[PDB]
RNA sequence: UUGCCGUUGCUAUGGC
RNA sequence: AUACAGUGAAACUGCGAACUCAUUAAAUCAGUUAUCGUUUAUUUGAUAGUCAUGGUAUAACUGUGGUAAUUCUAGAGCUAAUACAUGCAAAUCUCGACCCUUUGGAAGAGAUGUAUUUAUUAGAUGAUUCAUAAUAACUUUUCGAAUCGCAUGGCCUUGUGCUGGCGAUGGUUCAUUCAAAUUUCUGCCCUAUCAACUUUCGAUGGUAGGAUAGUGGCCUACCAUGGUUUCAACGGGUAACGGGGAAUAAGGGUUCGAUUCCGGAGAGGGAGCCUGAGAAACGGCUACCACAUCCAAGGAAGGGCAGGCUUACCCAAUCCUAAUUCAGGGAGGUAGUGACAAUAAAUAACGAUACAGGGCCCAUUCGGGUCUUGUAAUUGGAAUGAGUACAAUGUAAAUACCUUAACGAGGAACAAUUGGAGGGCAAGUCUGGUGCCAGCAGCCGCGGUAAUUCCAGCUCCAAUAGCGUAUAUU
């Protein structure tokens, strides 16, 4: 809930860890009509084949389900996504600040707490 | 933060499309893009642009009949954005009968022809 | 020409007696391969009866050559009777 | 926060948020199910040995070869009639048979294949380039590692899978691109696994019993001049001028990229902190020390050791064979004057470093040897916490470009006794731009060390 | 030990 | 199969069968207790000593009939039970004198089901009149295997004696589980243009009883009198399709999705009743009231939902219910008709030759600026999508998807639209005139419909699977 992938990426910046990259091909929805998949889908199918290769069943697409995905997740793909990279994170209004904050436990706000942490 | 964050965030990931350089990384130039930036990252202005073709329009019948394969799946769409790691991967399809296949249709009823011919 | 079968997470299940394994079906050049064909190929390779190999659930790649799926392959016959349900069963012609 | 805060730098505020964003989701967030399942159904470094070598001692064999520009060798080893074999290739079209079994002897040729002009296809179609000989150069040659094929790759654009036996082909794979040369290949050990990587930035896969391709990878922006694989089903290849490194998962087709990034001006300043700094061009040859190490070599000299959890190189051993010789003086300007004949040299700014030709780890073992066109390839030790490595010997006996480099073992498992067999040329096997390498003969050179 | 040549052994390595 | 023995219709027996219409703010709901205040079909764990085998009454089934007739009926004849009815002193212990002889054998003296109701008497828990053990009784009073299939058991006593193992279905009480009923405290709108409410179905308690599975004014006698509060008791409005962090979320929508509880009542309408572990039953029965159906006019049976201004396939998955693996599930899954909002393409791409001397831009005109352009001219091979169509994959099966051989272009007739601007023509037509003009216009001319190849199909512009008009409005 507060995952945010500004701070993803700075954090894969921060790393010095390779980040397991995908062939070149291997990205495109179906000969470019959806493009380049995203990372969270890349993620997503990766956690369904998993789900699928241990369970030894293959998931029949539920009515409501799939046309939610693709009312939703498709509609959002082609209006943000260009080329692999989505640009709604920027027209999203979500605030960092509350993520970034220190928010609860050890949020120093004695002042020999402020001097412990220095010492 | 904000601005930290997203400007180093949107400024990454337009340098990975591919509109924006790699010495190009700042707030002010990421405003200075413009249509033609996007534009030339199509596939049919790559495909002309790496000379696969000798038009746009010659790379826009290539792509939809199918000989262009970006990477390892034949793409095609012409409005496909191509990235910097995919525009040296753009190529002809090994199935396309430009690079390294069978001729097609035309060319095989035109040599079937031409043997029936010697044939008579 | 000649298919390629790559056979990974072999799970012995002694409660059913079954080998059970996720198959990557690699085939360039080619539509897509039987199952009656891939029956003998992974009855051949474990050395088991077609009878008691079992494949199902093939997922083909977009733009082809490679072909996922799972594949259980028994020790009896008769055993993969008792257990295997009958709609397989009509699919493999095994029972009626 | 930002009034407790505010006297930090730009970066410091982006490091001490992304630690406060760390510690907020490890605040905000089975596995005995998943062993008893895994119990239902990757090596580091074992042998140590660098330091039991002893290197001055060790002979040096080189025995001559009447073919031009040798470009690889290969070499067979069983695994428990016990020979040891070896195969090489030469820009002469040829593939010669060498049986290498006794160490004391030179090695022993047994048959040869030379392809010529006569094995050029009619059709030039792409897929009619099936012909049973090499009509252009072999670069590369690997032998299967149970013995029964060796498989020859070069500029032709084709495999050629060949009988040990009859030293006759059983199969002609074409790469079917017009454009796509195999530069170099790599079995995966104790396997049927073949790893071809192709200068039209690809990485074919082939299995060689069934002569069945299983799939491309493609990865690269450069021509990919050296693929080198251990055990498990993975590769690590390595890019001319894209400069990175990239580790395969063949069955996930996804990679991990290295990347140098080194900084002259920033070497000069450590420098100054605490010279000739050459900035890296490409990467040519690589090795695999372990499952979680690997080894490569540069045109400006360096031998870089990386590990999987570091993008960055963890040690740079630079300049490691040496600088180019100064060009003549008296050749370089033309002038009477020799002052200004010197002047024209410039200094040290024409001085250039040797490239790393071959580079040969032995797998799971800290040794490992490096050889250039400098007339001594080198035997280096990789310490055993595994974060820098040194050098144990020079090994002086060949002279020339040393392509490629192989190490066969034949002793006990107390004592071993350890040939290093280098195909030694007169030119480059990509090309001839090294002019002139005095005292080069084409052949292959031997070295064989016992240990304590 | 080399396509050829030369030297050294009758094996070592200089040239093309 | 010389009792039956395989598989089994019918029948008996057993188990399950627990959508519409109305809007309440301590009510509901959400938690939180309590049950030393209660009920149990099932599951699970315990639990019972106190005739080699009893008597019937029927179904299915035979037959004889009545009715217009119903799942309606009467008369006569049959036989079964895990149906119904009936029904059986020994053994184990304690005290064992004495004997030897220590473990031991024994003179003897004594004891001995369960349930129901009540009276009396003595191990748990913080706590009991609780558990348990007694004593005298009581009961329309119970329960303490007359059952079933797989094995043919071990003895010697070869008696055809003794008794031999795995399992079914029963049955008693207690516990457990599944529920449920009450109960405890904690929490939800506006308002005094709402200050008294309750005894106006008893209001607040006490005693006794009835009732219930059980506490209880739950009800009934008798007896006291109370209980709630301007800190808002109480009342009104609430659009209370509401709210509940109830609910998975929002894996970068500004607060948004999705799920769950709505609360109650009814199943033509009032009322009474019944079966079950669980219902005041979406079942059935009686009377009453209103509809409505068939009839031979004597009688008989019945209870709506979707649609406008409804289907097919299936238990393969998921899970549940039966004597049960197997059966069944309009739970549940799958598919079909259903542009609408809106998607990613295509409708061609490269050339070659010939011929021509003009093409375009600006400007009121006068004019000016510019330079490889024009051609309904010919011609060449290459490419491939729509389609046609083989298979495998896919799934209970099939569709679809993925992959996919074989065919698939010159008028590429494999025939894109929609709008706008401007001409020109006749032995043609109409109108106005100060000859020969001006205007409106012109599918209509003079012959001709196999008749004619004609401004060659008149030129130009824009959007393009889209594109106009009308009205309203910034």
């Amino acid at each position: 809930k507060s995952r945010m992938q500004a701070m993803e990426e700075y954090i894969r910046e921060s790393s010095d860890q390779p980040d397991w990259s995908a062939s070149i091909g291997a990205d495109i929805v179906n000969h470019g009509r959806g493009g380049i998949k995203s990372l969270r889908d890349t993620e997503k199918e990766r956690r369904v084949t998993s789900f699928e290769e241990d369970n030894f069943t293959r998931l029949n697409i539920t009515n409501k389900a799939e046309k939610r995905k693709q009312k939703q997740r498709e509609r959002n793909a082609r209006m943000n996504v260009i080329g692999g990279e989505d640009f709604g994170i920027f027209s999203s209004k979500r605030k960092l600040e509350d993520s970034t904050s220190r928010r609860g436990a050890k949020k120093t706000r004695s002042a020999w707490d402020r001097a412990q942490r220095r010492l | 933060p904000k601005r930290l964050f997203e400007g180093n965030a949107l400024i990454r990931r337009l340098v990975r499309v591919g509109v924006l350089s790699e010495d190009k990384k700042k707030l002010d130039y990421v405003l200075a893009l413009k249509v033609e930036d996007f534009l030339e990252r199509r596939l049919q202005t790559q495909v002309y642009k790496l000379g696969l073709a000798k038009s746009v329009h010659h790379a826009r019948v290539l792509i939809t009949q199918r000989h262009i394969a970006v990477g390892k799946q034949i793409v095609n769409i012409p409005s496909f954005m191509v990235r910097l790691d995919s525009e040296k991967h753009i190529d002809f399809a090994p199935t396309s009968p430009f690079g390294g296949a069978r001729p097609g249709r035309v060319a095989r009823r035109n040599a079937a022809r031409k043997a029936e011919a010697s044939g008579e | 020409d000649a298919v390629t079968i790559r056979t990974r997470k072999v799970i012995s299940n002694p409660l059913l007696a079954r080998k059970q394994f996720v198959v990557d079906v690699l085939h360039p050049n080619r539509a897509n391969v039987s199952k009656d064909e891939l029956r003998e190929k992974l009855a051949e390779v474990y050395k088991a009866e077609k009878d008691a190999v079992s494949v199902f659930g093939f997922r083909t790649q977009f733009g082809g050559g490679k072909s996922v799926g799972f594949g259980l392959v028994y020790n009896s016959v008769a055993e993969a009777k008792k257990f295997e349900p009958t709609y397989r069963l009509v699919r493999y012609g095994l029972a009626e | 926060s930002e009034e407790e805060f505010e006297g930090e730098n730009p970066a410091d505020k982006r490091r001490r948020l992304a630690k406060q964003y760390l510690e907020n989701l490890k605040s905000e967030a089975g596995d005995l199910d998943k062993d008893i399942i895994a119990s239902r159904l990757q090596g580091r470094v074992f042998r140590y040995f660098g330091d039991k070598l002893l290197i001055s001692e060790a002979k040096q064999s080189f025995t001559r070869v009447g073919e031009n520009n040798l470009t690889c060798i290969s070499c067979f080893q069983p695994v428990l009639k016990g020979r040891l074999f070896a195969y090489t290739v030469s820009k002469d079209l040829q593939l010669t048979k060498y049986d290498i079994t006794d160490f004391s002897k030179r090695p022993k040729k047994l048959k040869y294949a030379k392809g010529g002009a006569k094995y050029i296809p009619t059709s030039k179609h792409e897929y009619e380039n099936t012909t049973e000989g090499h009509y252009d150069e072999i670069l590369t040659v690997a032998a299967s590692p149970d013995g029964k094929y060796v498989v020859t790759g070069g500029r032709d654009r084709k495999l050629i899978v060949w009988s040990t036996e009859s030293l006759s082909p059983v199969k002609v794979i074409p790469t079917k691109d017009r454009r796509g040369e195999v530069l170099s290949l790599a079995f995966r050990k104790n396997s049927d696994q073949l790893y071809a990587s192709c200068a039209d930035f690809k990485i074919r896969t082939y299995s060689i019993n069934q002569f069945s391709q299983l799939e491309i990878l493609y990865g690269h922006h450069d021509i990919v001049e050296d693929i080198s694989a251990l055990a498990m089903e993975r590769c690590v290849t390595v890019g001319a001028r894209d400069r990175t490194a990239m580790l395969w998962k063949i069955p996930d087709e996804t990679r991990l990229t290295f990347r140098g990034g080194d900084e002259p001006q920033k070497l000069l300043r450590r420098w100054m902190k605490e010279p000739l700094f050459f900035c890296e061009g490409s990467i040519d040859v690589v090795s695999m020390v372990d499952d979680f190490h690997f080894i490569t070599g540069s045109d400006n000299g360096n031998i870089c050791l990386w590990s999987l959890a570091k993008k960055k190189p963890i040690f740079t051993e630079r300049i490691a064979h040496g600088i180019l010789p100064e060009p003549s003086f008296n050749d370089i300007s033309g002038e009477t004057d020799e002052e200004l004949r010197k002047r024209q040299l410039q200094g040290k700014k024409l001085l250039q470093p040797f490239w790393i030709t071959s580079l040969y780890a032995i797998p799971y073992s800290n040794v490992f040897i490096s050889g250039s066109w400098s007339g001594s390839l080198k035997v280096w030790k990789i310490s055993d916490n595994l974060r820098s490595f040194e050098l144990l010997g020079e090994l002086s006996g060949a002279k020339g470009v040393v392509t490629k480099i192989q190490v066969v073992e034949s002793g006990k498992h107390g004592k071993e006794k350890f040939r290093i067999l280098a195909s030694i040329a007169k030119e480059h096997r990509l090309g001839r731009w090294i002019a002139n390498v005095s005292g080069a003969r084409n052949g292959i050179y031997s070295a064989v060390i016992d240990q304590t």
